[PDB]
RNA sequence: GCCGACCCGCGAGGGCGGCUGGAGGUAAGGGAAGUGCGAAUGCCGGCAUGAGUAACGAUAAAGAGGGUGAGAAUCCCUCUCGCCGUAAGCCCAAGGGUUCCUACGCAAUGGUCGUCAGCGUAGGGUUAGGCGGGACCUAAGGUGAAGCCGAAAGGCGUAGCCGAA
RNA sequence: UAGCGGGCGUGGAUCCCUGGAUGUCCGAAUGGGGGAACCCGGCCGGCGGGAACGCCGGUCACCGCGCUUUUUGCGCGGGGGGAACCUGGGGAACUGAAACAUCUCAGUACCCAGAGGAGAGGAAAGAGAAAUCGACUCCCUGAGUAGCGGCGAGCGAAAGGGGACCAGCCUAAACCGUCCGGCUUGUCCGGGCGGGGUCGUGGGGCCCUCGGACACCGAAUCCCCAGCCUAGCCGAAGCUGUUGGGAAGCAGCGCCAGAGAGGGUGAAAGCCCCGUAGGCGAAAGGUGGGGGGAUAGGUGAGGGUACCCGAGUACCCCGUGGUUCGUGGAGCCAUGGGGGAAUCUGGGCGGACCACCGCCUAAGGCUAAGUACUCCGGGUGACCGAUAGCGCACCAGUACCGUGAGGGAAAGGUGAAAAGAACCCCGGGAGGGGAGUGAAAUAGAGCCUGAAACCGUGGGCUUACAAGCAGUCACGGCCCCGCAAGGGGUUGUGGCGUGCCUAUUGAAGCAUGAGCCGGCGACUCACGGUCGUGGGCGAGCUUAAGCCGUUGAGGCGGAGGCGUAGGGAAACCGAG
């Protein structure tokens, strides 16, 4: 701001006999760098939600795309081992082509390692949920250990 | 933040569990002498209204 | 510290900009700005007449400074990337199922 | 950005076109704000207004000839002319630090010009056993071992010490 | 920073990474001077044919500590630097209650000195009512309650409890020897030493009965190993056509992925390149109880005693300050002064005090953690983008300004690479004119864009009978777009026509600011309530800190707050 300036609090200019205006010290927001007043800072963004409703969300989110039917959750894959060629071979399997996206869901070290690079694999799993990551995206790959996770995290 | 909330108002004052911001008469000390039991139970007690709801904004917080 | 690029000092071919698709010669490398320089960019440079070091007319040139990720590796069979591999005498890179690099000297 | 005699909105504005320009842009659905000028004798910036006008810095003054160079009453070489001489001549202390000296140079600075410099680029120059100051002296004064005192800082302060034209 | 130039690298150079030499004189400066980088010497060696001059190397300051026979010294340390974060001796005023002296900013700036990656504190002479808790800092909440006040503005506790974190040992005196001076040689005044012991259910000293012990707690102490920091290393996968100066673009076919993080490349690239995901490494200097060892050390009953158990202290009174506490019944507590004990029958609180009853051990110390801050470092952004962002994007704490203190700036762009325009023409050059060059030469050397203000060239149109907020309306004349009708704009004739903004009951005013034009430019942030509302739950709504988790990843966590009953000053009653 305006006091905060590398300058000082010389008061330069009398007040009377000068000429043009009259100014105190020269930090002041009518110049250059002169501090500015009431604007950006490196504040804090944030606030509360109630777990209630907040939770009828993430359900409703998922139950959302439970009210398109776009989901899916296989036990064991073909692509278990963190390669490319089999995790694709089996979006086939699913029937999936290349062009869609992946929220999966699911929680497997490999699965998520594999399906990191892989283009439109955005991939997500389940420890930490996401209600904007399914509106943006569309396929609850699954296991139901992200199923069992909504179970516990919607309890009520 | 934290603010005052001010005990002077709340030292002389009590709302009708509510808002209806009411109290106690004015006017003692410097009379008596002359007259009689007529304005002495009538010094009793008091209403108060309208402004005081400026007054209702001035104490805040407890409510009491 | 840190200029480990892609080149060392030989010979290597071209996919450029100037003349997309030409060949580097012995490749004189200087200097750690990236320059690189075959035959390639032979354009004409003025310098002045004078008696000295000049002709009567000085106006010519030859190769000239150039980019460096303009080029890639080979080796007898096409041209893949250089992958390298220990001697465990010396150390050098071989290529895609192929081989050469700098195995011209006992490598 | 430029230009517009075309399209759209009651409007701020929105679209299309060509030239300039050369590597960005960012819908619809949303959102976060140094966000909208024309003044504040605004901060700044750029540039005009008077304006070819007042002035070229003490009313002691130049002339020619010749020379140089693209360019001369403005520099220079000699003939000629006036002004000072308690100073307007010479020195020292002081201060300024290459300004010096020379070859070249005018784009600046010079209150025009300038081949000229006191400016410029580069080189080259400042010699002490005797001058002058330091390997000698104190004065006012200060610092300061000691000492007195101050909450802190430090004041006060003997012997000593730096100290001068 | 180009160069001349003459030299070094697979008998392995620049180079970074490590240690060491070098480190001249100034600098707390330090032999001693002293105006900052100069000068003067006593001393040991060295050099000059070197005694007389000079340098080379060695030395030479002050305060605080123990030994040193007071001796000379020997060993020790010391000062001065520092953005903010912490402590202390003192210490303002601006302002604020719209006045002003108490109350306020404020113990904030300031001065000095101190201390450390932490500081500070810390084992209860504690709370305060639980006959209950159980060392210290931070947070949240208790609660803005309690409580203070020209009862004015305003100032603001802790206990509670939920979290961050958890660490515990000694002294003095008693008491037992031992060494040294004196001396009223005493079975003595003390002190240099060692063991003795540390208490709040009172402990122990010492003396006697138990049996008093290997083991046992194991460090904050020493010793290591894994692991971290300052050079590095492997690295998935593309080929052709094409517009062009350049493709990566649009197309064909193929591939890569623990890697689609980004940057480069003449442009927009997973597949060309540093690298990414991942995986891997150190001789040198430093880091580490995490695992461990050992070491320092620390762990047991009873009788009798009765020795001690912190002295100008505790305690009283006057002058004091903190605590929410302003003179209040003021308690505790920190101390200017005067006064002045005790040894567990010892003494500090419970808000005067008395009583009771609980609480509790002073007047001698120490202790990590958690907590804070940000110059330097990395991380990384609904942060700015050459008048912004630091005043500094560049030879900025610099040009310039004050004697100095101090004030302090303005300022980014050719290309992809200089290929930076050779040869020639006007000139004295400066600048141009042909060239070459590159896609591009209004990309040409201050070189992306290049508005307006402001200054100019030709030409198309008007204006010399004219009275003026210069504009607008009808018409016409002219020049150029339009096939048509139309239209540009030039402005002769007439109808009309009292500047912009401020301040005013009221202005074109001779009450005011403005040269023009360009830009930076002023209603905001966490919370505190209030009305509304779009939603959730609805007699129920809701978390704080903080914790597992994230590589832009959620979740959790009942301490606490409120709504449900109000009312009485209270005691208390109670839909009364």
């Amino acid at each position: 701001t305006r006091g905060e300036v590398a300058y000082s609090g010389r008061k330069i200019w009398p007040q009377k006999h000068t000429g043009r205006a009259r100014h105190g010290d020269i930090g002041a927001p009518i110049f250059v760098g002169g501090g500015v007043v009431f604007g950006p800072k490196p504040r804090d963004y944030s606030y509360t939600l109630p777990k209630k409703v907040r939770k009828k969300g993430l359900a409703m989110a998922v139950a959302d795309r439970a009210r398109e039917g776009k989901l899916l959750l296989v036990e064991a894959f073909a692509g278990v081992n963190g390669k490319t060629k089999e995790f694709l071979a089996w979006a086939k399997e699913a029937g999936l082509d290349g062009s869609e996206s992946v929220l999966l869901v699911t929680g497997n070290e490999l699965v998520r390692r594999a399906a990191r690079n892989l283009p439109w694999v955005v991939t997500l799993a389940p420890e930490g949920l996401n209600v904007y990551d399914i509106v943006r995206t569309e396929r609850l790959v699954m296991d139901l250990d992200a199923w069992e996770v909504f179970q516990n995290r919607i309890g009520g | 933040p934290k603010m005052k909330t001010h005990k002077g108002a709340k030292k002389r004052v009590k709302i009708t569990a509510s808002g209806k911001v009411v109290a106690m008469k004015t006017g003692k000390r410097h009379l008596n002498w002359q007259k009689s039991g007529k304005e002495i139970r009538q010094k009793g007690r008091k209403f108060v209204l309208a402004k005081p709801e400026a007054e209702r904004i001035k104490l805040l917080l407890p409510y009491e | 510290r840190v200029k480990m690029h892609v080149k060392k000092g030989d010979t290597v071919l071209v996919a450029s900009g100037k003349y997309k698709g030409r060949v580097g010669k012995v490749k004189e490398v200087l200097p750690k700005k990236y320059a690189v320089i075959v035959e390639g960019v032979n354009i004409v440079k003025k310098a002045v007449r004078v008696s000295p070091k000049y002709p009567q007319g000085g106006f010519i040139e030859k190769e000239a400074p150039l980019h460096a990720s303009k080029v890639r590796p080979i080796c007898p069979a096409c041209g893949k990337p250089t992958r390298v591999r220990k001697k465990f005498l010396e150390n050098g890179k071989k290529i895609r199922v192929c081989a050469k690099c700098g195995g011209a000297l006992d490598t």
